[PDB]
């Protein structure tokens, strides 16, 4: 089990620019192996980023994943209507996979 | 010092430590290349370069071997054979002051891509037009050089970073830079399999009232086979002769 | 940079013949009473050895250009230790790795950081008349260092630099070889109480430090300080100092070690038949009698190639002379 | 590519349920199964994968002795299994796939399904 | 090098309302790197407009540039009765940052 | 944010001078000086800029081998040394700041020394 903080708990607030989402864990994150879900209201999660800034398909470049050691960014250029469903953070690391409690959480 | 001044330190004729910056594990970044982190830097080299700069965060991996990006082409670029080791680490503390420090620079444009562990300190003004610069600041010329600025409330991506790139050659058998060591206790009267600088033997360990030269590691007496040996941790010749033998 | 070497008088060099000197050991094997025969590269006993003396007394300032074949034995007889140091390398002129050995005023410098050395073989030290203090003035060492591979400055210390008046009371003795990227330098010194020879006796070069540069080297020089009793194109003064330079070989030789695991003597295998009589006996002492010693045979001065027969002669011309194609 | 899985599950508490996460053509064969519980309001849990082509599960402490995974090589279908209905454990089960191949090292979920909700009721 | 003529030499008459300072060149202002300043009498100038229509700390919004290629406003929404200082161009388009001769010179 | 120069020179024609404007804290660090020759009653005429962190000044044409440039890293100085007095070169001499990193991309002279005026006497 790998304790990971999202630090802004509730950006559902309809924003602007970058909202950079954060993730912190007790032991950093080994081999920089992370991933961003969108979790969509009433829908199950679809991978944003893999690795640290490894882009997945079907996703705009608009997503500029920035992170190394505790694993920390998600940064969305220009923020979405449709895009404010919150993102999960998962690590990769082998003890027991534990995603975060989210981000964007109304 | 600075990427643009690349600050490059010669590690020559002396025992290397990699085990005290291992187990201290204050670098966030640990990459090493050629040689691989996990307890393999207890080699012998003839050359260790040590180089430090300090970069942002969000580019500390350009700096690593056939990689591009600002950084790489205009400010030190690592040739795509390194065999060595990119070692970072937060320095927010250390190197942010309120309203910014401003001591570090990078240059964002440079006529050409730098070449491998080649320096350039110019301060010659860009050109970007048809226009010459001829040493003015203005349009379609710009300082090559940029201000970091990093802010003591900023991400970490914007938060100094102090790289030390160690570049090793490993070659073992030139191998001015002695490795580090491992520490195997004397042990005495007993039928011991010795590994005595690489030399493999059978025989028991005794003390020697035999006088080494201070050059002089193992001893050879008549037919040309060891007698005598002193160990290079605590200078001590001790005599070998062989455990207990015959026929029955 | 280059030097001011102006005003030097043109002599033929000078030849020396070296006694029982030359001998290193040669490897860091403890061996105590027993007589050991080692070939290696070695300075033959009653040898040749090229002898260059820069004395102040034109003065002869000895900066030549000598090759490096296999191994130098250099020996440097001084009395305010005029030798500075040595430059080894292939073609002096930045293209090519080199190395560089200085021991200036505090330090000792072992570099393979390639310079601008067109000769580079002068340096400078400053009498003041004001006060008593003999100091290094001036250090020409590059005009741009185009490539380094190594870097090495020893622990600061102090040296005297005065230059005293009478017979030379020092001897230093050097031996440098490369083998298998390994570039070897050993050193031994030695007090002496004479004006001008290769003093007599025998003395071990213990070995000091092994260099690993691993790079070809086919050349060499040898560098030394004048004092003033950069400084460009200039009037100078060398100093007394000798130093005498030997080409090693590969020969045989048998040594003899003491209880105390010193060198105590050695021959030679090729010397004079009695020293090959005491190889092939390994022993310094020889009772009377007749030895069979070694094998004579003459090297055919050349070949012949006679077995070819009277030539025929394959009509090409007729196919390429013909009247019609 | 399409993990169509199941709907809703009318379970009584202390009854038990199998889920039917249906993997696609060639899903089973190069990509291993994981299972999340996603409490209503709260975070993703992971429960655990299921390596289909070697038959492997393995889970994690929380849910050990609790759920058991299997899937049918034939069908290409994936199940999970809850010993009993505890008031805790209503939730909505996800199935997505894994990279779990040592050169590809992605290790990650691509894609899911829609989702099984148990609950004491509908 | 760029010269510079202002074409209103002499505009302290204790004028009012909008003005229309003017600077031209003899190549056009390259992406409008000019810069108007405020040499008050018996003191040194002070910046008044840089860019095109950019404003200066300190300044009022009142002045203001509408200009492009060869650069020539200086709108002021109202002379005051302090503000008739000499109001100075500059180009800096790599040239020797050549000056103009003043606008509102008594 | 204050750039205090020096007052006015009693130089007699044909003796150098020396300016001292006086930069406030960082201004050396991200903004290089500026001198601009003020006779008095005409136009402002740019000398040249003193870059202080890298030693740089470049002159224009018609200043070049008559004034000279310098600034202190230590006590954060500007200075400009007059060759001799001409007699064309009285002069109120001002000292200016400048955006000169490309980022920034100002060049443009933010804030003002009072002025130092050298004359044939006071
Ligand atoms: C002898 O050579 C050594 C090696 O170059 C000199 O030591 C360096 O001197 C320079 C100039 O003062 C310093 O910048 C370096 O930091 C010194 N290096 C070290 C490792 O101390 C030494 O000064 C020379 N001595 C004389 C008398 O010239
Ligand atoms: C010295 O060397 C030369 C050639 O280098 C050789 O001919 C001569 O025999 C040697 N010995 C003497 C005594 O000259
Ligand atoms: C004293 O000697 C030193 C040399 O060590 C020299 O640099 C110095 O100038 C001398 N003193 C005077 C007053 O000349
Ligand atoms: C270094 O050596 C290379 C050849 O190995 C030569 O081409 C070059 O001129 C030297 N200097 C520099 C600055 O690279
Ligand atoms: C040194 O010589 C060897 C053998 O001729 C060769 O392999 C090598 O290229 C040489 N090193 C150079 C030219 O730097
Ligand atoms: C070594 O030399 C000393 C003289 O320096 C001598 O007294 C001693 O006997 C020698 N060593 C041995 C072991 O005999």
């Amino acid at each position: 089990e790998i304790v990971l903080t999202q630090s802004p708990g509730t950006l559902s607030l309809s924003p602007g620019e970058r909202a950079t989402l954060s993730c912190r864990a007790s032991q950093s994150v080994s081999g920089s192996y992370l991933a961003w879900y969108q979790q969509k209201p009433g829908q199950a999660p679809s991978l944003l980023i893999y690795g640290a800034s490894s882009r997945a398909t079907g996703i705009p470049d608009r997503f500029s994943g920035s992170g190394s050691g505790t694993d920390f960014t998600l940064t969305i250029s220009r923020l979405e209507p449709e895009d404010f469903a919150v993102y999960y953070c998962q690590q990769y690391v082998n003890s027991p996979r534990t995603f975060g409690q989210g981000t964007k959480l109304e | 010092a600075s990427v643009y001044a690349w600050n490059r330190k010669r590690i020559s004729n002396c025992v290397a430590d990699y085990s005290v910056l291992y187990n201290s594990a204050s670098f966030s970044t640990f990459k090493c290349y050629g040689v691989s982190p996990t307890k393999l830097n207890d080699l012998c080299f003839t050359n260790v370069y040590a180089d430090s700069f300090v970069i942002r965060g969000d580019e500390v991996r350009q700096i690593a071997p056939g990689q591009t990006g600002k950084i790489a082409d205009y400010n030190y670029k690592l040739p795509d054979d390194f065999t060595g080791c990119v070692i970072a680490w937060n320095s927010n503390n250390l190197d942010s002051k309120v309203g910014g420090n401003y001591n570090y620079l990078y240059r964002l444009f440079r006529k050409s891509n730098l070449k491998p562990f080649e320096r350039d300190i110019s301060t010659e003004i860009y050109q970007a037009g048809s226009t010459p610069c001829n040493g003015v600041e203005g349009f379609n010329c710009y300082f090559p050089l940029q201000s970091y600025g990093f802010q003591p409330t900023n991400g970490v991506g914007y938060q100094p970073y102090r790289v030390v790139v160690l570049s090793f050659e490993l070659l073992h058998a030139p191998a001015t830079v002695c490795g580090p060591k491992k520490s195997t206790n004397l042990v005495k009267n007993k039928c011991v399999n010795f590994n005595f600088n690489g030399l493999t033997g059978t025989g028991v360990l005794t003390e020697s009232n035999k006088k080494f030269l201070p050059f002089q590691q193992f001893g050879r007496d008549i037919a040309d086979t060891t007698d005598a040996v002193r160990d290079p941790q605590t200078l001590e010749i001790l005599d070998i002769t062989p455990c207990s033998f015959g026929g029955v | 940079q280059c030097v001011n070497l102006t005003t030097r008088t043109q002599l033929p060099p000078a030849y020396t013949n070296s006694f029982t000197r030359g001998v290193y050991y040669p490897d860091k094997v403890f061996r105590s009473s027993v007589l050991h025969s080692t070939q290696d590269l070695f300075l033959p006993f009653f040898s040749n050895v090229t002898w260059f003396h820069a004395i102040h007394v034109t003065k002869r300032f000895d900066n030549p250009v000598l090759p490096f074949n296999d191994g130098v034995y250099f020996a440097s007889t001084e009395k305010s230790n005029i030798i500075r140091g040595w430059i080894f390398g292939t073609t002096l002129d930045s293209k090519t790795q080199s190395l560089l050995i200085v021991n200036n005023a505090t330090n000792v410098v072992i570099k393979v950081c390639e310079f601008q050395f067109c000769n580079d073989p002068f340096l400078g030290v400053y009498y003041h008349k004001n006060n008593k203090s003999w100091m290094e003035s001036e250090f020409r060492v590059y005009s741009s260092a185009n490539n380094c591979t190594f870097e090495y400055v020893s622990q600061p210390f102090l040296m005297d630099l005065e230059g005293k008046q009478g017979n030379f009371k020092n001897l230093r003795e050097f031996v440098f070889k490369n083998i298998d990227g390994y570039f070897k330098i050993y050193s031994k010194h030695t007090p002496i109480n004479l004006v001008r020879d290769l003093p007599q006796g025998f003395s071990a070069l213990e070995p000091l430090v092994d260099l690993p540069i691993g790079i070809n080297i086919t050349r060499f020089q040898t560098l030394l300080a004048l004092h003033r009793s950069g400084d460009s194109s200039s009037g100078w003064t060398a100093g007394a100092a000798a130093y005498y330079v030997g080409y090693l070989q590969p020969r045989t030789f048998l040594l003899k070690y003491n209880e105390n695991g010193t060198i105590t003597d050695a021959v030679d295998c090729a010397l004079d038949p009695l020293s090959e009589t005491k190889c092939t006996l390994k022993s310094f002492t020889v009772e009377k009698g007749i030895y069979q010693t070694s094998n004579f045979r003459v090297q055919p001065t050349e070949s012949i190639v006679r077995f070819p027969n009277i030539a025929n002669l394959c009509p090409f011309g007729e196919v390429f002379n013909a009247t019609r194609f | 590519v399409q993990l169509v899985q199941s709907g809703a599950e009318v379970k009584k508490p202390g009854s038990s349920v199998k889920v039917s996460c249906k993997a696609s053509g060639g899903t089973f064969n190069t990509y291993a199964i994981n299972w999340v519980r996603q409490a209503p309001g709260q975070g993703l849990e992971w429960m655990g994968r299921i390596i289909p082509m070697f038959g492997i599960a393995n889970y994690a402490q929380k849910f050990q002795g609790t759920v058991t995974f299997t899937a049918d090589k034939s069908t290409s279908t994936a199940y999970m299994e809850l010993s009993s209905l505890r008031y805790e454990d209503t939730a909505v089960y996800y199935c997505a796939r894994s990279a779990y191949y040592s050169e590809s090292s992605g290790y990650y979920l691509d894609y899911w399904g829609q989702g099984t909700l148990v609950t004491v009721s509908s």
